[PDB]
RNA sequence: UACCUGGUUGAUCCUGCCAGUAGCAUAUGCUUGUCUCAAAGAUUAAGCCAUGCAUGUCUAAGUACGCACGGCCGGUACAGUGAAACUGCGAAUGGCUCAUUAAAUCAGUUAUGGUUCCUUUGGUCGCUCGCCACUUGGAUAACUGUGGUAAUUCUAGAGCUAAUACAUGCCGACGGGCGCUGACCCCCUUCGCGGGGGGGAUGCGUGCAUUUAUCAGUGGUGACUCUAGAUAACCUCGGGCCGAUCGCACGCCCCCCGUGGCGGCGACGACCCAUUCGAACGUCUGCCCUAUCAACUUUCGAUGGUAGUCGCCGUGCCUACCAUGGUGACCACGGGUGACGGGGAAUCAGGGUUCGAUUCCGGAGAGGGAGCCUGAGAAACGGCUACCACAUCCAAGGAAG
RNA sequence: GUAAUUGGAAUGAGUCCACUUUAAAUCCUUCCGCGAGGAUCCAUUGGAGGGCAAGUCUGGUGCCAGCAGCCGCGGUAAUUCC
């Protein structure tokens, strides 16, 4: 039964306004989400129209998006690592619009080295023989490595990037709104957004 | 006032009640009532008791356990007379619908069968 | 008809008010034959209510196995009338009231060479390549039989029975195509070279709507982060669609072939687009008296910034962190109103003065507050829940306002 | 205009059958029948000094009782009371 609306505010100059109606329905009650990493817990709500939409209690994966490389997928959430609004939301891992999260990268890396024919997240070698060896070489045949070798000049990656794909967590940033769609997508920070949000976590 | 499943606690206390629950006919759409209803431990604070068999024993109670009481109304959609009768398939299920006689004395006598649905 | 007359004096001319004069609108007094219209518990008490009522609903087309009636038209699913009950839709309109409310309401403005919005109206509903489909599953009501209370539109157990209720779920189109991958093309320059293309051996993704990211720039608006397109993907188990629905006239091909296939008018539906009825929240301008009401607002959101949380969406709407602002003698702020606002009403030279509770529109509230269910639409009151006030029956245990 | 005598193709208010009206009714209209000489089938409410149209008629009361929105009228002959 809390509302929503204007006319208990005070007024521009100052002044106390008597109020003229009861507080109606079009000014809906509104208990937050506080959505949490866990396992699915998704409730519907309907809403005027007889609409739903989905307030998401507590969610696992994500759909977050790269955009230089175009790579979406599905991945799934380590943590909630900083938060512009309010501090109190990170110890406490609450997953809002605008918070930087954290996601693994093995979808990413099953992509970028199932695209181009590199490494990626090996620094040290010695452990790559069963399954990582074999995905780079293949024995392709002519014309495939005729056009595999000409991508070697767009699969750098900025050096704060590849950091990240190497001890396995990147940090990304949720767009979506999760508690009033059912979901947590986002995008992975990259760049000057990156180096942004690493002088802030690092400085805390 | 009667009893209720899941209350667990002797004596009369009071619900809200929504429809589906039990011990409650709502007369519009979405309305709910407060009303008051018993608990599902026994007491000797009961008038009568509601008491159901499931297994017969030694014998003959009178008027209990004896003089079946025929199943008058058979059944009306085409999926449950395949599974009474059997019907393998096809079996022309118009043919094997339960007729009922119809027993009128000011009237000649009757036998009425319903529709068929699905 | 732009209109005056009597009263201060012993008389006079003035100022000045009193009184007279005419409407109209309340109440009353006396009186009252006819006839057309007709106001009418507004002012004080938005005081309190006995009783009766004022919202229900069936077509040819959701569900009849009530013998309650029918020709039971003859040995079979039903010639139909049909009570009741489930289901669906209405009950958010109309009616009444004027207590609240002073920039608030309100008003104006915005060829085959290949065989937010139920409804209504208009759209769209083989666009998806994936052992029942000639029809899947379970439960319940009316009914029958046993009951409980002093009691109410209270209901319990036991057994049946249905769907356009509540779910589950496929064939067809379906022949395919696009995009990404990918064991064989040599014929290019194989000269030791570097090769330039078409083909497929493989396995995924493919529509509509939802969520997110990126690239390019069908049709439009002084204007778009519009619409439409393309790629990468998501798709919530209180799960988004892609007819397990009902009448009516019945036919056509019947060659696989007397057992099968194909067809017309509808009625209910159904995500989305548009429309319609609106609703919501903003812009600008406009209000009575009051200074014996001159500073007000800002811990407690007051004015703004950033990020979000919810909300149908914009917004301190709410929170976190910041900046210290907003308003005022052009009357803020506070108080009063015997304040519902307007269209209008009486008056009448012009200019004004007064009234508008009252049939039209808008708003607000159903004893006072507060919280919710259902629904497209209610913070509903001839809907629920709780307190406060008043009040009802009782067998004293409880029931209903 | 006293004052009549009358009466006349005068009429309604009322009374009352019949239609019409209306969901059914009542009214209004339409039309039989009756229904007017103190037509007793009865017109009232206020005033009569001025403002302000209308009496210095008669009796009663005597600054009493009362009237009068205002000026004022009433103390034994009141155009102002009853």
């Amino acid at each position: 039964g809390i509302s929503r609306d204007n006319w208990h505010k005070r007024r521009k100059t100052g002044g106390k306004r008597k109020p003229y109606h009861k507080k109606r329905k079009y000014e809906l009650g509104r208990p937050a989400a506080n959505t949490k990493i866990g396992p699915r817990r998704i409730h519907t709500v309907r809403v005027r129209g007889g609409n739903k939409k989905y307030r998401a209690l507590r969610l696992d994966v994500g759909n977050f998006s790269w955009g230089s490389e175009c790579c979406t997928r599905k991945t799934r959430i380590i943590d909630v690592v900083y938060n512009a609004s309010n501090n109190e939301l990170v110890r406490t891992k609450t997953l809002v619009k605008n918070c930087i999260v954290l996601i693994d990268s093995t979808p990413y890396r099953q992509w970028y080295e199932s695209h181009y024919a590199l490494p990626l997240g090996r620094k040290k070698g010695a452990k790559l023989t069963p399954e990582e060896e074999e995905i780079l070489n293949k024995k392709r045949s002519k014309k495939i490595q005729k056009k595999y070798d000409e991508r070697k000049k767009n699969a750098k990656i900025s050096s704060l990037l590849e950091e990240q794909f190497q001890q396995g967590k990147l940090l990304a940033c949720i767009a979506s709104r999760p508690g009033q769609c059912g979901r947590a997508d986002g995008y992975v920070l990259e760049g000057k957004e990156l180096e942004f949000y690493l002088r802030k976590i690092k400085a805390r | 006032f009667p009893m209720k499943q899941g209350v667990l606690t002797h004596g009369r206390v009071r619900l809200l009640l929504s429809k589906g629950h039990s011990c409650y006919r709502p007369r519009r759409t979405g309305e709910r009532k407060r009303k008051s209803v018993r608990g599902c431990i026994v007491d000797a604070n009961l008038s009568v008791l509601n008491l159901v068999i499931v297994k017969k024993g030694e014998k003959d109670i009178p008027g209990l356990t004896d003089t079946t009481v025929p199943r008058r109304l058979g059944p009306k959609r085409a999926s449950r007379i395949r599974k009474l009768f059997n019907l393998s398939k096809e079996d022309d299920v118009r043919q094997y619908v339960v007729r009922k006689p119809l027993n009128k004395e000011g009237k000649k006598p009757r036998t009425k069968a319903p529709k068929i649905q699905r």
